[PDB]
RNA sequence: UUUCGGGGGUACUCGAGUGGCGAACGGGUGAGUAACACGUGGGUGAUCUGCCCUGCACUUUGGGAUAAGCCUGGGAAACUGGGUCUAAUACCGAAUACACCCUGCUGGUCGCAUGGCCUGGUAGGGGAAAGCUUUUGCGGUGUGGGAUGGGCCCGCGGCCUAUCAGCUUGUUGGUGGGGUGAUGGCCUACCAAGGCGACGACGGGUAGCCGGCCUGAGAGGGUGACCGGCCACACUGGGACUGAGAUACGGCCCAGACUCCUACGGGAGGCAGCAGUGGGGAAUAUUGCACAAUGGGCGCAAGCCUGAUGCAGCGACGCCGC
């Protein structure tokens, strides 16, 4: 059974993982299908990238999520999509972005005078 | 030998071998009287001899015991024997 | 409502087998000639083109292939040992 | 490690003044030591080592990480001496000694170690960090009161604050708009020597 | 329910047992191997594929046992014999299937020759299944198509040695058989006398291969530690069995060496898994913690297992920073 898996990269303090179709009897560091996306818990609102279309084909010929990638095919409406359930509606709670290094340059440059 | 999984294994392999044993024995059997048959020269002997035989090699590949593609092989081995006679 | 009973497969292009052309040098076998193939490449180090030969063992039903005659040979699965290659057609006799 | 004995030794070795207005060094500019009159023999390799010694003890920086430096620089699409002044002249503590808020480089780098400063916002004790464009160098505002800060901010008539520096706050702020070009550097020594040392 | 010795029921639950799935992955090592082992690119009209996804059709009918239990025997032990008794999704007979397998005739079509395709048509023969559970309910069989994982064949590429010039007799080809998932001297009977070699066969030596790593201006040279892929092996040497899949590390059989038990009749074992011990050496670590995260196996699930893994301990051994 092919199998949509997380495998492990990053340093030791700090995961970071790849969404990877691979067959269940292979390693978790070993040779992956297809990369779908990445997944760092590390982050305050843990970064979630999918690749839908690929993830779709990859549910459609059968693959099995994993219970932490399943998750994550809920969270990004995938897996929604895929059933047909609830609807596809993306729960994905994206970063914020941080200000511009420049904005706060002139914030403070004005502040000054 | 040091894990019950294994010391059950080796009882119910031991079993499934006695049964396998059991089923080719017995289709050696029947296509060893059908070549005899045809080495004969009858043939109404050894048509129903083939179709006895034929019928017993795909049920053993039903059961497992032999592969599908083998079943097949066999059963047109005897077949254009018997034509050919 | 109802899906079909029968799924025709998805069509597949047939693949390209190695085809070349060479010399026969050998017919002392049955329905088996041996043809010499030449290939040009360049040295990996000092860069000259370099001819070297080689012999393949092919396969021809009514032997009409003598000594000589450049042939066409195409690939094909394990015929024998060492046999790999059936004979297409005769380009010219000698 | 750092470097913690005499200062003037180096001033003296080298033939010019590092520290910038010392006075030991004026009363003798010879080389320490019992020979230290002796006349030396000439070697274009005795000139690249003195430069580069010129540059990484102005500094204060060790060889191996000079030697990262100067990997770093060559690397850059630039031209190897001036990238590697720059590189040198990026470091927080000479950005908080060009910045008028230290009499000397070591006393800046003793400042930045103990977590004096905080810059864009998160504290920073390192006195290799490099400073980027558009960078606010803050003091903590514990540390505002205490008298290294006080002559400081009461005494800024003293070297110019570069081009590619700008304090704009009464609480001595520092703003960074771009790194320093060869031009505004203002350095002794010659780049181009450290560049032959470090090529052979 | 009780005399406090306990006795019955339950099925929540569960030792041992039958049955299923797993155990072929994961982890280790580099001995062998100069080879289609590896790298790269092809071919398979010459092939297999459990679990997974998705169409279609089914899931009919009957039977005989046996483990366990109980009684009893042998042996020092390992272990084992007999009698009686019981269940199944264990095992077995038949019906149906005509989607499938085989055979004969026959049509069209595409070729890259054997041939392939149109589930072509047509005549004959034939091939299965298993129930459980009231709760998000799980299952069984055949067959079409996917997906994954393979097998086999081939071009090219990467060591040193003629103070190693001849080598080969299933060896080279054919035919008929056999065998295999599959082609093929893979095996076999007969027939023919071929096949390879200075473009280095046949011998000898050394060696796991690669992405990469180090060096160098580059070309090149050296290398294959960590990490990642493939191969090979699991005390030595042979062999098969079960299975969708086996070099079967913690399976089986035999032979051998070694270590241990023995009532001398006979038995047991395999760290190149994780720690650890002795030895060799210039020299290389803890008989640690946890399934919290990721991956895996079984289970409807809760859950269980996981020295994989995530961490910690030790050593300036290295890089980086202070």
């Amino acid at each position: 059974a092919v199998k949509i898996k997380l495998t492990r990269l990053g340093k030791i303090r700090n995961p970071q993982y790849r969404i990877i179709v691979a067959d269940a009897r292979t390693r978790r560091d070993g040779r992956a299908i297809e990369v779908i996306g990445r997944y760092h818990p590390k982050e305050e609102p843990s970064l979630i990238q999918i690749d839908s279309e690929r993830a779709q084909y990859w549910l459609g010929v059968g693959a099995q999520p994993t219970e932490p990638v399943l998750a994550l095919l809920k969270i990004t409406g995938d897996w929604q999509k895929f059933k047909g359930l609830p609807g596809a509606e993306g729960t994905l709670k994206v970063k914020e972005p941080k200000p511009s290094k420049l904005d706060l340059f002139n914030a403070a440059l004005a502040e000054a005078e | 030998a040091n894990i019950k999984s294994q010391i059950k294994r080796i009882r119910t392999n031991e079993r499934r071998r006695l049964r396998n044993q059991s089923v080719k024995s017995s289709l050696r059997t029947a296509i060893r009287g059908f070549r005899e048959a045809v080495d004969a020269g009858d043939k109404d002997k050894a048509s129903e001899l083939l179709h006895a035989t034929s019928r017993k090699l795909d049920k053993a590949a039903s059961k497992g015991v032999i592969h599908p593609n083998q079943a097949a092989n066999k059963k047109s081995a005897l077949a254009l024997a018997l034509n050919k006679l | 409502q109802k899906g079909p009973k029968y799924t025709p497969a998805a069509e597949k292009p047939r693949g390209r087998r190695k085809t070349a052309i060479g010399y026969v040098v050998s017919d002392k076998m049955q329905k088996t000639i041996v043809v010499e193939l030449e290939d040009r490449k360049s040295h990996p180090l000092y860069g000259k083109i370099i001819r070297t030969t080689k012999k393949v063992k092919a396969h021809d039903e009514n032997g009409e292939a003598g000594i000589g005659d450049r042939v066409s040979l195409m690939e094909t699965r394990p015929l024998s040992a060492t046999k790999r290659w059936r004979l297409v057609e005769i380009l010219e006799k000698a | 490690a750092r470097y913690t004995g005499p200062a003037t030794r180096k001033s003296r070795r080298l033939g010019v003044d590092l520290v910038g207005g010392d006075q030991s060094f004026e009363k003798r500019p010879y080389p320490p030591g019992q020979h230290g009159r002796a006349r030396i023999k000439e070697s274009e390799y005795r000139q690249q080592l003195q430069e580069k010694q010129k540059a990484r003890f102005s500094y204060g920086v060790m060889e191996k990480q000079f030697r990262r430096y100067y990997e770093e620089a060559n690397r850059q699409p630039g031209k190897t001496g001036d990238n590697l002044l720059r590189i040198l002249e990026s470091r927080l503590d000479n950005v908080v000694y060009r910045a008028g808020l230290a009499r000397t480089r070591r006393m800046a780098r003793q400042l930045v170690s103990h977590g004096h400063f905080l810059v864009n916002g998160v504290k920073v004790d390192i006195p290799s960090y490099r400073v980027s464009q558009y960078d606010i160098i803050d003091v903590k505002e514990k540390s505002l009161n205490t008298l290294p800060f006080q002559i400081a901010r009461e005494t800024a008539g003293e070297r110019p604050i570069p081009s590619w520096l700008q304090v704009v706050g009464e609480r001595q702020r520092i703003l960074v708009h771009q790194l320093p070009e060869r031009a505004q550097i203002d350095v002794p020594l010659t780049e181009q020597l450290i560049v032959e040392l470090y090529s052979k």
